């Protein structure tokens, strides 16, 4: 089983008055652990998981300083991109940033990322080799030329392959009671009559962790795409996730249909039949 | 300009007379500014909290709005969502079976 | 823990 640590940053300009809105969040897998809201009264990096609260004053001062610094470079970025694109000063724009590392089944480094977006579209991204850049347009090419001359990639590479992996493993251990606990989906099937001739079978998957799951419907041992509906994975609000898959069947033929569930918490795939 | 996907549901299986949590998960949207209200028989619920802003792989945003409630046989719940991509507020009714 | 390298402007 693989693990990841991510940091997401969003900066939305306020042309009418003041400084831009800045929201930063940190994840370990599908568990959020830290936050920063420019509109909050504390103006500090705040804990969002019980296992991170054990970190000392040095950590919280270091993380607050770094996120406040980022809030200011993204304010500058919004101003620099408005100039590159020859945009109006009256409009509100968005700068997004994301970075993080993954550890493989062997528990060592798998891959690292560091990418940006402007108004919801790709701007610049660090490639898989962590040495080169992918620039989407000519405004981004200007950023690439500057970053390659400044040897920025090398500084990001040291973190992604080193410090990022080391701290992800630390968190995974300190929060093992929850972070390394796999919660298999609580499954059941419901039956709803649509008419005297047809019926809806709904296959439920509740209270699971991680979010990654596969729900498939089969008729007489083969996959069925026709007459099915599947909602996207949604959060329950307590840290767990939910999902369902339904199928319209002729009444009296429910037995031919089987729901197959795949999840990391299940040692072998689950088969449900009405 | 991406329009929000909306899902209105309960945290635990909906049972009449038992305390639960009403959720409204909004996702797949851009820009970030969005308005979401949870309704009880057409009226706005004052005590609604939300998750911290985050985004998916395609840069689109997601948020979870929730409130503590006690479902009954007669009371109807819904989620009212407004965004720049919408000309009118989009209301999605809560179904216990979905 | 966040990256301590902060000298990156677009």
């Amino acid at each position: 089983g693989s693990h990841s640590m991510r940091y997401f940053f969003t900066s939305v300009s306020r042309p009418g008055r003041g400084e831009p809105r800045f929201i930063a969040v940190g994840y370990v897998d599908d568990t959020q652990f830290v936050r920063f809201d420019s509109d909050a009264a504390s103006q500090r990096m705040e804990p969002r998981a019980p296992w991170i609260e054990q970190e000392g004053p040095e950590y919280w001062d270091g993380e607050t300083r770094k996120v406040k610094a980022h809030s200011q470079t993204h304010r500058v970025d919004l101003g620099t991109l408005r100039g590159y694109y020859n945009q109006s000063e009256a409009g509100s724009h968005t700068v997004q940033r994301m970075y993080g590392c993954d550890v493989g089944s062997d528990w060592r480094f798998l891959r690292g990322y560091h990418q940006y977006a402007y108004d919801g579209k790709d701007y610049i991204a660090l490639k898989e080799d962590l040495r080169s850049w992918t620039a989407a347009d000519m405004a981004a090419q200007t950023t690439k030329h500057k970053w390659e001359a400044a040897h920025v990639a090398e500084q990001l590479r040291a973190y992604l392959e080193g410090t990022c992996v080391e701290w992800l493993r630390r968190y995974l251990e300190n929060g093992k009671e929850t972070l390394q606990r796999t919660d298999a989906p609580k499954t059941h099937m419901t039956h709803h009559a649509v008419s005297d001739h047809e019926a809806t079978l709904r296959c439920w998957a509740l209270s699971f962790y991680p979010a990654e799951i596969t729900l498939t419907w089969q008729r007489d041992g083969e996959d069925q795409t026709q007459d099915t509906e599947l909602v996207e994975t949604r959060p329950a609000g307590d840290g767990t996730f939910q999902k369902w898959a339904a199928v319209v069947v002729p009444s009296g033929q429910e037995q031919r249909y089987t729901c197959h569930v795949q999840h990391e918490g299940l040692p072998k795939p689950l088969t449900l039949r009405w | 300009q991406r329009t929000p996907k909306i899902q209105v549901y309960s945290r635990h299986p909906a049972e009449n007379g038992k305390s639960n949590f009403l959720n409204c998960y909004v996702s797949g949207f851009h820009p970030s500014d969005i308005e979401v209200d949870l309704l009880k028989n057409g009226e706005r619920i004052e005590k609604v909290e939300h998750s911290d802003l985050s985004f998916s792989k395609d840069w689109s945003f997601y948020l979870l709005y929730y409130t503590e409630f006690t479902p009954t046989e007669k009371d109807e719940y819904a989620c009212r969502v407004n965004h720049v991509t919408l000309s009118q507020p989009k209301i999605v009714k809560w179904d216990r079976d979905m | 823990k966040m990256d301590s390298f902060l000298d990156m402007q677009l």
